[PDB]
């Protein structure tokens, strides 16, 4: 229910902050790791909830070769998960790998959606 | 006018309900004491508290 | 959900009766008519009509099975009296 | 016969067809229901409620 | 899509009640199925009121009737209203299922609908006796000794049956106690199949007086047989607070107001009226054994009317021969009523043995023969050869 | 019968009652079926196709 | 439920009979102008149960003047008879109206049917 | 079609346990929703069954208990299946509600399914108390007398309120026969409520442990978890096995076993133990009118879950601190029993206040102050600016 607007606004502010880059990257590295879903064959970007209308937009719009990958990660993680064992550590997702290719798909979908409401609550300056 | 009439009382329903709510109110009140008295007209002579009046006086 | 068999009744736009052409129908609005009109004519007439075409049907049923029952109980209290205390001895036993 | 030709409505229709007037008569008839029929929902829900109180035999006791 | 189409509980409602496509030509015999559904209703809420102030115990049952009239708050209401609803629930009742018998509405789309009813009317008699039973009257203890019996007629472990349904060795407290937990359970029950009872009409729709297809022309059963079934609604309430208030023991038996006395005999034992009938069946058969088969087969014999109709028309509006024999069967309903009333004399003897076997030739004999002969008789008076 | 005498009297603040509305539905429910009472219907036969 | 194969056969055996014709149609003629269908604006083969195969088939095949007409008289009988009245004396049908046009239809569809099912249960001799 | 598809009844059976399209991934806490409806049917029948030997009256309760369990052949199994089988019903009922929040099963596309749980909750937990009264010992009427009693703090009307529950000045003789057919009622809208539990499921179907689309890979519910609810469902007649024959009084309490009496004060009065930590809530609060009302708030901030979720992502499973804040909550609700079951001294006053404040606390502070910040540790944990 925060929209990746908002987390982006507050993430960016960080991330240009020499000393704020400093203690809260290395900490959420280890948050990443503790996780443990690239253990099992997954990106972040797989994890977000998708039965909002925002997100069947972006899901939608995503390249098609981007889009098979994506079916192949979650069925296989379903059969993992479904033996209660893990990926072989040769299988496990990499840190250079783990990179929001859904992001710009979802944050140029929401902002039409704020532009709409925008222009619903118009109000010209008679 | 029945121009004004229908503005006032049936072109909104918040006043229509609330008029309908009203006059049950009162009929309500009124037709009880109505029935009670014409039921005990009716049997006069009969009651206890004609009778209670007889062995009074 | 899974689709069901097939039925006789459609609903709003395929209820499922043959294709019409040609037929075309007017009504008017009950806020411009007059309601309760030609309750007195009907009242009298119309319901003789339906009496007339009805009746036989329903009444000589009704006469059979009520000669049927007067003339059973008739029997029942004349063999209780003492002009039938004979024949209730025979009928009986 | 043309579909441009309607029938004769003549001995059903209003010889004065007022819109404020005939609307008036119409929720007059309905606000009689509603207002009857709101009071006996309250002799109803009066009637079951009041059996759930105090009995004559145990307000003899009090 | 409105809100009333795409939620999932209104959608339930908008489908059965709303915007249900209805026959336009439908008369008032087709708003008993919704007087049924208040009568119920009346049942079960004055049932559950009058529960709270209620023992079951053989030696306070009758007195707790008495402790309804006399000291509970409007008990005398709750008592008139609850033993008066079961008599018109039969009246209604019996006129639904006179209603699909005249219009064939027991045919082949709708034979699932029908036999759905007759589990529903067979359930409801339970549910009446047991009731009776609950007030421990003369009638009521003397009622149950002659019913509770029928089932010791069995050739092997009949005994045995009666032993575990009487909880002892006759009519006792053991009795009396599990028949008020029974009447309060049998009523969710029927409450259950009269779901099942509308989801398999909701199939092909009702059924009209012409006996022909309604799918050319149809209204939504919202504000067109909502405001209809007020009409009946109205009128069934007056009718019935002219029994609470002004009559309230005319349809009852004055021996009901003696309590149960397991030494005494009264002169006369029968059930309530709606029994009656069914009554005189099983006393025609001169055998403990074929007398309660056959008083279940008179209930039973309704199923084999979708298989017995040669017709090719559904109904009896265009058939003057079916009409006449229509009310022959009625009638002689009544009359059959009328013998389970009277005691075994002379002539109500033989009365009862002929008017029982013209309500089997009815299903079995006459229906079938008559339906041929219609048939018949529509053909060679147009076909002209 | 104890209650006789005030069973008598709501009896009839019962059926005074339930006799107006039951003529009052009547009336409602010809003026919504007005319309479909008062109908008519034509057929002009199409033309070969 | 009974076949019209059963009834044509029956009721022809009748109309050949010079004896049997002269006292059971007259019975027959009396027995059609008591049934009052023509009252409403119908004929006998308006009156059929259609909800099974066999008369589907045949409605079917039914030409689309006889179907449109057919279609008119079954709406103008379900007005007249919501209304409790009948219909003026002048457009009551007439005996000459009242023809067997469905009647072909459906001995056709019946003996169609009728030899499916001994082909299905055939049994080769020899 | 197959006939299990084309019939008007058993499509309803073939569309719910038979052909329902299941994720491939939901592991065994995913059971217990079919447990909880093998209890529901254990507490009716055997409820049914006691039921024939039972009398209401005040005078007669507590010793048709006892008659239940001496005279009624196998009746002290009976009763015993009874009583345990209510407090495993509120043991799977506490883990199945535990099993949603875990998961965020409560979130947007299910929010109605999570709201009418909500309510067969709240009537549960009306049932369990109903029929606890019903037994009439010394904890049952002190108990019904404090509840009943916090009716009266309700401005102007609440003390009527009280007088009309109880039908007359104190917990007497109308309020046990009033609370028994109330206990014969509510399981019946109990059921009612459940059909409708079910509808609400169908519509988006099941949750996954992952929390995320299970549109990928579905199995069909017949044969693959017909005999995984088999597995759990014999495990949980062997553990009730194990109370019934072996343990029957370790669950409830000794004084219960002494006939009700007004006039002796049964020293500590505390109810069963699944309604302790409600029962410590409510003492927390130095006001009654306010007490009360905090009780109620504590099963009606269950809503407002959907709203203070700020998290992009359904379910703990790969989040840190929402963990460990989880088993958190677990515990204390663990620690709010114990204090309602302790007496009012000075150290346990200050425990059962905090521990309040902590339930409240985490649906209104804790899960959106956590779920926005773990959403930042993604971000910035993967994003190269
Ligand atoms: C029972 C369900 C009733 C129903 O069908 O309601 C849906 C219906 C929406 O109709 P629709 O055409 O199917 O839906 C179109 C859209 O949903 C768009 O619907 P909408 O934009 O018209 O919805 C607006 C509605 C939003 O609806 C709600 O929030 C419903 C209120 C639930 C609380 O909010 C209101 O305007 C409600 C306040 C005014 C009513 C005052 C009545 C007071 C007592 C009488 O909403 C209403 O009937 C509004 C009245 C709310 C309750 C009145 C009492
Ligand atoms: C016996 C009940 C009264 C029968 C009287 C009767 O049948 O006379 C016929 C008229 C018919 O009047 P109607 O049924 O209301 O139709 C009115 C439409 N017109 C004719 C104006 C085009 O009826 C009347 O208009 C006179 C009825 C006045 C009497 C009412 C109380 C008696
Ligand atoms: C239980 C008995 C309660 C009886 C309540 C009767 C009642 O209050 O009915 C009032 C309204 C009228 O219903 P209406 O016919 O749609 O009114 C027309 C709307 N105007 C044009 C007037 C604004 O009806 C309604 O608003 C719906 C009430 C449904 C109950
Ligand atoms: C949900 C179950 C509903 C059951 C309804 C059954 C209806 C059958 C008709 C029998 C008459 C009414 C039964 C007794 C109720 C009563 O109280 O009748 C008595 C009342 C007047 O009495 P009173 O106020 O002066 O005295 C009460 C004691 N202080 O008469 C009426 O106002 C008749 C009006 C009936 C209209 C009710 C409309 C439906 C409401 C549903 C909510
Ligand atoms: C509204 C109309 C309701 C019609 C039925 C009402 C029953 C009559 C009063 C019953 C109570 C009573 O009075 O006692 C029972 C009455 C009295 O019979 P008796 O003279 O032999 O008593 C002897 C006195 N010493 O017998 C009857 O019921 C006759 C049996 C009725 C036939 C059954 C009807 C089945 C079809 C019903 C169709 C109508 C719906
Ligand atoms: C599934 C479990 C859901 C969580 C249960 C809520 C807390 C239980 C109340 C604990 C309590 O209140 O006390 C503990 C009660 C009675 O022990 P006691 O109160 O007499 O002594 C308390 C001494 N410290 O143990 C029980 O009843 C067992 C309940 C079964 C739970 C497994
Ligand atoms: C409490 C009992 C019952 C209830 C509530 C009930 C309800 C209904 C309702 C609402 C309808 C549709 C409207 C109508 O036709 O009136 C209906 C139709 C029907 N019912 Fe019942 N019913 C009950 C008992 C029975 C019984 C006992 C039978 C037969 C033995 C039966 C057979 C039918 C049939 C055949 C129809 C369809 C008739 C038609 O539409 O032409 N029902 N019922
Ligand atoms: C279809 C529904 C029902 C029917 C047809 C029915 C029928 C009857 C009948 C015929 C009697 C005999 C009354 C007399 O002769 O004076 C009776 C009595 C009784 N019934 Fe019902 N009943 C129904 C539902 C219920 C329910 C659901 C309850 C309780 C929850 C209930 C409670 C009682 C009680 C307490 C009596 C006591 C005797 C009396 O008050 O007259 N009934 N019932
Ligand atoms: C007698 C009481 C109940 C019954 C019979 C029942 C039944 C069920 C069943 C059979 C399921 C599907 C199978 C499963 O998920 O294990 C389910 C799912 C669910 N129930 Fe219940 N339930 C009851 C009470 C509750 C309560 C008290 C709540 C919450 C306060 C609740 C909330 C849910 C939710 C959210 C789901 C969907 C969870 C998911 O699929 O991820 N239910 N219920
Ligand atoms: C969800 C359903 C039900 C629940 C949770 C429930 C709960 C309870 C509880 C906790 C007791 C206290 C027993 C004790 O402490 O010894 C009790 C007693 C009792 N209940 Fe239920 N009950 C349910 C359904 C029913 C039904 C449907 C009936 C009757 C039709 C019934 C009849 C009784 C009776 C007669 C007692 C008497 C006390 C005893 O036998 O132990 N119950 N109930
Ligand atoms: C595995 O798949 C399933 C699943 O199969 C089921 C059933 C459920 C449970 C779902 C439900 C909706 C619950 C069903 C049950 C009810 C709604 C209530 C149950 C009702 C009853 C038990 C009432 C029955 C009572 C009786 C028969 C009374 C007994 C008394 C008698 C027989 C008296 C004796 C008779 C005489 C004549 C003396 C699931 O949740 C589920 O997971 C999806
Ligand atoms: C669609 O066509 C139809 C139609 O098919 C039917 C059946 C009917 C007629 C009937 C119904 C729709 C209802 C069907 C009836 C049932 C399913 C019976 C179910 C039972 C009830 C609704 C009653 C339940 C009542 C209670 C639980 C209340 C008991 C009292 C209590 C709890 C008060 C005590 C309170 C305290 C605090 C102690 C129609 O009117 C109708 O036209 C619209």
């Amino acid at each position: 229910p925060q929209s990746f607007t908002s987390i982006a606004r507050i993430g960016d502010y960080i991330l240009k902050s020499p000393v704020l880059s400093k203690l809260c990257v290395p900490v959420a590295n280890q948050f990443i790791n503790l996780a443990g879903y690239k253990k099992l064959g997954l990106k972040f970007d797989d994890l977000i909830a998708e039965e909002n209308p925002i997100m069947q937009t972006a899901l939608r719009r995503l390249p098609e070769d981007e889009s098979y990958a994506r079916a192949y990660r979650i069925i296989r993680a379903h059969q993992t998960e479904l033996t209660h064992h893990l990926l072989p550590r040769n299988e496990w997702i990499k840190a250079q790998e783990d990179v929001p290719y859904l992001l710009p798909y979802i944050l140029e979908a929401e902002a039409a959606a704020k532009e709409k409401d925008e222009l619903d609550n118009i109000e010209v300056s008679k | 006018s029945f121009s004004s009439l229908y503005k006032t009382f049936f072109k909104r329903n918040a006043v229509f309900v609330g008029t309908i709510f009203a006059g049950a109110f009162v009929f309500q009140t009124v037709f009880d004491t109505a029935i009670t008295s014409w039921y005990e007209n009716h049997n006069k002579g009969k009651l206890w508290k004609d009778v209670k009046a007889r062995i009074a006086a | 959900g899974p689709p069901s068999g097939k039925t006789y009744m459609g609903w709003w736009g395929h209820m499922g009766g043959p294709k019409q052409k040609g037929i075309t129908s007017y009504a008017v609005s009950p806020y411009a008519q007059k309601p309760l009109q030609g309750i007195f004519h009907n009242a009298v007439f119309n319901s003789f009509r339906r009496f007339k075409s009805q009746f036989l049907y329903v009444l000589i049923p009704a006469g059979i099975y009520w000669y049927w029952w007067k003339n059973g109980n008739e029997y029942n209290e004349f063999l209780y009296s003492k002009a039938g205390r004979e024949e209730l001895e025979r009928v009986n036993v | 016969k043309s579909t441009y030709r309607t029938p004769n409505f003549d001995d059903v229709l209003k010889e004065n067809n007022d819109a404020d007037k005939g609307r008036s008569y119409a929720y007059f008839m309905v606000g009689a229901m509603g207002l009857l029929s709101s009071a006996g929902a309250k002799s109803t829900v009066e009637t079951f409620i009041s059996s759930m109180t105090a009995t004559a035999d145990v307000l003899a006791m009090a | 899509m409105a809100f009333r189409k795409s939620n999932v509980y209104l959608s339930l409602v908008n489908s059965y009640i709303i915007d249900s496509p209805q026959p336009s030509s439908i008369n008032y015999w087709w708003n008993m199925g919704s007087l049924l559904g208040l009568c119920l209703v009346i049942q079960i809420v004055t049932g559950i009121f009058m529960a709270m102030h209620y023992s079951s115990n053989i030696e306070l049952a009758f007195s707790s009737v008495e402790h309804i009239m006399r000291d509970v708050h409007n008990g005398y209401i709750l008592r008139y209203l609850h033993a008066n609803g079961a008599s018109f629930f039969f009246m209604v009742m019996f006129m639904h299922m006179a209603k699909g018998l005249y219009y064939g509405s027991y045919r082949s789309p709708r034979v699932t609908l029908w036999n759905v009813g007759v589990i529903i009317f067979i359930l409801t008699i339970a549910t009446a006796f047991l009731g009776y039973c609950c007030v421990y009257g003369q009638m009521s203890h003397w009622g149950a000794t002659v019913i509770t019996n029928l089932f010791s007629a069995i050739p092997f472990v009949g005994n045995d049956i009666v032993s575990w349904l009487w909880g002892g060795f006759s009519v006792s407290n053991p009795t009396i106690q599990r028949f008020f937990a029974l009447h309060y359970l049998v009523p969710f029950i029927i409450a259950a199949m009269v779901i099942m009872h509308l989801m398999a009409l909701h199939i092909h729709g009702s059924s009209n007086p012409l006996g022909i297809t309604g799918n050319l022309d149809r209204i939504p059963m919202h504000s067109y047989f909502i405001f209809k079934d007020l009409v009946t609604v109205f009128l069934f309430m007056l009718i019935l607070a002219l029994f609470v208030f002004y009559s309230p023991n005319t349809l009852g038996h004055p021996d009901n107001y003696i309590p149960g006395n397991p030494l005494v005999t009264p002169a006369s034992i029968v059930p309530e009226w709606y029994l009656l009938p069914f009554y005189a069946i099983l006393r025609s058969i001169p055998d403990k054994l074929l007398g309660v088969i056959t008083m279940f087969a008179a209930i039973l014999v309704l199923l084999v009317l979708p298989f017995t109709d040669r017709s090719v028309v559904r109904g009896n509006t265009f058939k003057v021969l079916s009409k006449f024999f229509f009310f022959i069967f009625v009638f002689n309903f009544v009359l059959l009523g009328q013998i389970g009333a009277c005691h075994v004399e002379v002539p109500y003897v033989l009365m009862g043995q002929i008017a029982t076997f013209i309500y089997f030739a009815y299903f079995l004999i006459i229906v079938p023969v008559i339906s041929t002969i219609e048939n018949v008789l529509f053909y060679i008076g147009r076909v002209n050869k | 019968e104890p209650e006789h005498d005030e069973r008598k009297r709501l009896g009839l603040k019962t059926v005074i009652i339930l006799s107006s509305l039951y003529l009052l539905s009547i009336w409602v429910k010809k003026f919504k079926w007005a319309g479909i009472k008062t109908r008519k219907f034509v057929f002009n036969p199409p033309k070969p196709r």
